[PDB]
Formats: structure tokens, C-alpha cells, sequence
């Protein structure tokens, strides 16, 4: 490959886990911006953040957070791409790409961290994952397929990458409905009939959860059945028809 | 408010003077271009374009007219369109642009490159 | 073979309500022993068997129990209750061997609004009802709502017969445009279902009843030609909801 | 904001007594109403009963405690009840007035007389 599109993969790959953000902005800054070729080369470089290892991810938003100072659109486009590049992969859905899905969802997150994205991109991005190719009864579906609990991963990597800053103003409940229905999804998984003494639901699974919603709201009562988790969403969204007027006045 | 739309599950070799082809003619609009080959899934390549419309009104007739048209790529397979809302609404000097040629660092990196 | 104070509870309301003016049968009534639980009942209890009651005199005794209400208030309540009590009764029964009764009853409660006994709120609560109890939300046949059975559909026109013409102006007329939406597509997900050949075609006095429904209230609604033009209508009103409850922006 | 209570599909010999007897500890309430057997579907026949709540964070353990809570009949038969808001939210507020001076008064009534003849020659 050419020597500076490897340079790029020494500044993006390489350096950035062992070296002053501010030092490979200024060197980034460099690029010929106006070449569209280049340009589209690193914008790809950065959807593929899969490459990055997951504890620098975080350093690569951190990156693109100052770029955009100056070339404004490129964060627009890996915005764009990275929500692109979630939204196929549900569609491809191969176990061999879990480890780049969760790493782009991971960036997502990062992103937000650094006001690329507001809450709304990601609250989008969450109950996509819930629904997307979902039933709305609960039953297995083309793209949902029983044992395929990847869905969860994906909510809790979110969570756990932009979830803490959920927790005053309308992201505060923002996040309290999306939880509501959070926990139904989980249920309608648990309860399907693959589940058995002899096969039983992953534990590993049952531990992500847990950690993941303990760490947002430590006062928050985990739903120990499927009509338990039903219910709860029966009360939210009659809270939603009331305030809709949809039978009611005002 | 809501006014960027994305026309995406391309053939992944369509071009943006081939799309607007099949797209004329065209709302009022102010953005309007068009990305391929940029995915971390491979060999899973398609191509997606995104559009902000200037009225609400053009865009509810636009995705009645292309969610579900049918593109047709090199050798004959088929590639149903898809036209939802865009998931980011955001639509798209310095003076060091262009300075890494001619540049140390830059050139010490080129000579551990050689080797 | 019948005590002769229950025989002349009857004679008021099954035969003397269509041939004498209401206001002599509410003199009689009055002179009841409202005093007495068991009367109370009796004249209760033949008001919610709306079904002995010619159709078309069905509203005078509606005229006359909200006469009554005056004097009685609390019979008003309990004749309510019990109606909306025998509705959702008929849906889990579901005996076409019922389907007079049903229907008479689905009339009772529209005419009981129409001499302000009840409010839109009730009206809209028992429409929706007819549209998603024991519904899937898949669109797809339920043990309560078979394929063949189209009562809901019937239910849902003999209200907006009775005092749909009175959800015109102010906030009952977005009331009912929101619902309109929503039965256009229960109607056409009955439409799409496999039983329907050219050898078992849809009821085509089901299509014109709806039709004719339809028309009476709203001279400029558009009529949707496909299951896929319901759908995107009822997606692009709950993006309206979506809007105004701030689930994912505000 | 909701506070009538519907608990239906009960046995249809039960009583408001028996009801009562199984909803001990009772919350707050302005409305206790009991109804049976008023049906037009005979014979689908079953016991109803609402209560409208004081205060709205009792319904919820209401809900949460006789939402499936199984009666029996007569015959051992299992009647598992079912709780929710009451499509008619109005609910009766006392004896507002004094009685009709009419009530009662059909037992000397002369229209009411000419019929109890004809009714002894049905």
C-alpha cells in the first residue's frame, strides 16, 4: 500500500494507543483535505475501528472530536458511516463479524462521549436494536433468529460506553423508557422454548444484564417474569396515551 | 425538522450520475451526494446516497416513488432500495491543509518505511 | 309465568318506549320501589339486555334513562358499566349465535352518548378495544379474531353509525382521525390474509359497509388501496407520536 | 387521573361478602359495588365488582396481588379474576338529594292496577 495511506494506519492503529492525542491531531490537520481521494481513505480508516483495540477507541473519538474544527464534514461522514455500517450489520448478522459490531458500537458510543452525536442518534441506535427485524409479539424472526442474543450485546455495549451520562434532564427519562422496553425484549428471549433444563439461558448473559443495568440505576427493579415485564410496559405506554390524548382530552 | 432522507442497499458499482438518473426528477433540495466501498463487513458492499429536502411535502412523495425500487447492478442481480430518514440529521479555512508534503516528521516516517 | 311487577318493568321498556311518548314511560318508572336492590337490578339488568329492544327504538331508551338520572342518578352509572361490562363479555364469548345482541348492545353505548351519558373517552376506549383485543399486533389470526370473523369490523362501524357524526369538531375530531388511521389497518390486515381467493373472496358488503361509514364522517378521507398504504400512513402518524413524546429527541 | 377498579370474571354464585372476605386487608375506597348474573349472554354467566381508590399506589399492589388470583364457585370450578381500570371511570358520589317522592307509589298506582288485571288473564 501506498506510503502515506500506511502512515495514516501507524497514526490511527499504532500511535494513537502510546502517544499525545494532541500531537497526531496537528499531523492529521496535514493531510491534503483536498484531495477527495485521501479524504474518503480515512473516513473509511475510521468506520473500520475495529482495528483499533477496544480500551483506544475511546482515543480515536477523542481525535476526531478535534478535527473537526477544520474539516468539519469529516466527522459527518463517519457518523454516517458508522451508523451505515451497525444498521448492514444487523442485516449480514455472520458470527465472524461480532468482535467489529460490538467495536462499532463501542465508537458510537465514544462519539457521543464527545458530542459528535446528541442522545438522540443514540436512542435511535438503541431501540433499533430491540426492533429492527423484531417481531412485535416476541416471536423468533428472520434476522432474530432464538439462540441469537447478540441484540443484548449490542444494548449493553452501548450503555456501558454513554449510558452513566443518561442520568438528569430528558435523557434521564429517555433512558427510563427505553429500559421499560429493554427489559421486555430480554424476557421474550428468555422465555422462548430453546430454553430448557438441558439448555439452559447463558448466566454470562444474565450477568451483563445485571451489570449493566445496576451501573445506570442502582434503585431499579429488575423484572423477574415475562408478565412482570409485560405489565410494566402496559403502565408506560398508558402513561403514553394519556399524555397523547388519544382517548382523553389535553 | 426531519428533512434528511438516505436511499441506501445499492449496487455497489451505481454511480451518483446513474442514481440521479433514475431519481429525475429531483425535489428541491440543498445536499445531495453519494458513498460506496466504505463498510468494515466485507465483502458485504453496497452504496447509499443521502438527500435534505427544502420541503416537507417532497419527501413523503420521494420514498413513495423509491422504497422498494428495484436497482439492477452489472450482472443482472437485483438490489431493492431502501428510503428511510437518515439515523444523523447533520448535513454537510485552515491554513496547514495540505502541508504534511514537505513535512519532518512526516519524512523521518517515509525512511523507516523504505526498509 | 313471570312475577307481574318484572312483566311490567318489560311492557315499559320492550314495548311501550316505541309507542308512547318517553316522558309517560319515565312517569311510570319513577313510581318503581327504587328502594328495593332486587327492582333496582330488574330495571338494570333489562337496560343492559338492550337486545329485547326494537333497533331502531333503542335510543329512546337511551332518552329515557337519561331522564331518569334525574331522579335516579346512580342507575345511569350501573346501566353503564354493565354495557361496557357485556361488550368486552362478547368479544370472549365470541357465539354468532350472539351476534343481535352484540350488536344492539354496541348501539345502546353509542346512543348513550348521544344523550351525554358517557364521554368521547369512553366511545374511543371500547373503539380501540374492537381493533386490538385479542388482536396480534402481528396483524396475523388470533384464537378470539379468526380469520373469517369480521364482527369487528361491524362492531366498530355500528358506533361511528350511532355518534360518529358528533367526533367533528375540536379535540374529538383528531380523536377520531388518529383511530380511522388505525382501523384501516386492522381492515387491511384482514384483507391480506391467505383465506381470501377469488373461490372465498372478501365480503364485498364488508368493503361497502366501511365505505360507507367512512364517508359519512370524513367527505375527504382517502381510503387506502393496499395493506402497504395503511401501514406507512399508521408509521407515519406514531412518528408524530414519537415527536411529541420525545422518546428519542426533546 | 384513574382510580376506578374493575375486578370481573368471578364465580357467578359468589357474594359481595365471600369477595370482601378475600380482599381483606381492603385499601381505601370511595365505591364498592357488586354485580352478577345482569348478563345478555346467558349462560355466560359471572360476578363483577369495582372500587374506586382513595389514593393510586394501592391499585398497583392491587394488581399486582389479584390479578389472576383464582375463585371458586359453587361446584369447585376455577374462576382466575381479572383486574383493570374500569372503562367507566364515573362512579357514584353518596345520596346527593332526598328521595323522589314518587318512589314506591306504583303499588297504588291506577295504571299499574289495570295492568295486574290484565296480566290475571294473560
Amino acid at each position: 500500500r501506498p506510503p502515506l495511506q500506511e502512515y495514516v494506519r501507524k497514526l490511527l492503529y499504532k500511535d494513537l494507543s502510546k502517544v499525545t492525542t494532541e500531537k497526531v491531531l496537528r499531523q492529521m490537520r496535514k493531510l491534503p483535505w483536498q484531495d477527495q481521494e485521501v479524504k474518503d481513505y480515512v473516513i473509511c480508516c475510521m468506520i473500520n475501528i475495529w482495528n483499533v483495540k477496544y480500551n483506544s477507541i475511546h482515543c480515536v473519538a477523542n481525535l476526531l472530536a478535534g478535527l473537526v474544527l477544520y474539516q468539519e464534514d469529516v466527522g459527518i461522514h463517519v457518523v454516517d458511516g458508522v451508523l451505515e455500517d451497525i444498521r448492514l450489520g444487523m442485516e449480514v448478522n455472520q458470527p465472524k463479524f461480532n468482535q467489529r459490531r460490538i467495536s462499532s458500537a463501542k465508537f458510537l458510543g465514544e462519539l457521543y462521549n464527545y458530542r459528535m452525536v446528541e442522545s438522540a442518534v443514540i436512542f435511535r441506535t438503541l431501540y433499533s436494536f430491540t426492533s429492527f427485524g423484531v417481531n412485535p409479539d416476541g416471536s423468533p424472526s428472520s434476522l432474530d433468529p432464538p439462540e441469537h442474543l447478540f441484540r443484548i450485546r449490542l444494548v449493553c455495549t452501548i450503555l456501558d460506553t454513554c449510558g452513566q451520562y443518561f442520568d438528569r434532564g430528558s435523557s434521564k427519562r429517555k433512558l427510563d423508557c427505553f429500559l421499560v422496553y429493554f427489559q421486555r425484549y430480554v424476557w421474550w428471549k428468555k422465555s422462548l422454548e430453546v430454553w430448557t433444563k438441558d439448555h439452559p439461558f447463558p448466566i454470562d448473559i444474565d450477568y451483563m444484564i445485571s451489570d449493566t443495568l445496576e451501573l445506570l440505576r442502582p434503585k431499579i427493579k429488575l423484572c423477574n417474569s415475562l408478565e412482570e415485564s409485560i405489565r410494566q410496559v402496559q403502565d408506560l405506554e398508558r402513561e403514553f396515551l394519556i399524555k397523547l390524548g388519544l382517548v382523553n382530552d389535553k | 425538522a426531519l428533512s434528511k432522507v438516505v436511499i441506501r442497499r445499492l449496487p455497489p458499482t451505481l454511480t451518483k450520475e446513474q442514481l440521479q438518473e433514475h431519481l429525475q426528477p429531483m425535489p428541491e433540495h440543498d445536499y445531495f451526494e453519494f458513498f460506496s466501498n466504505d463498510t468494515s463487513l466485507y465483502p458485504h458492499m453496497y452504496a447509499r446516497a443521502y438527500i435534505n429536502f427544502k420541503n416537507q411535502e417532497d419527501i413523503i412523495l420521494f420514498r413513495d416513488r423509491f422504497d422498494g425500487y428495484v436497482f439492477l447492478d452489472n450482472k443482472g442481480q437485483e438490489y431493492p432500495a431502501i428510503v428511510e430518514f437518515a439515523p444523523f440529521q447533520k448535513a454537510a479555512r485552515d491554513t496547514k491543509v495540505g502541508t504534511i508534503d514537505d513535512d519532518p516528521e512526516y519524512r523521518k516516517f517515509l525512511e523507516s518505511y523504505a526498509t
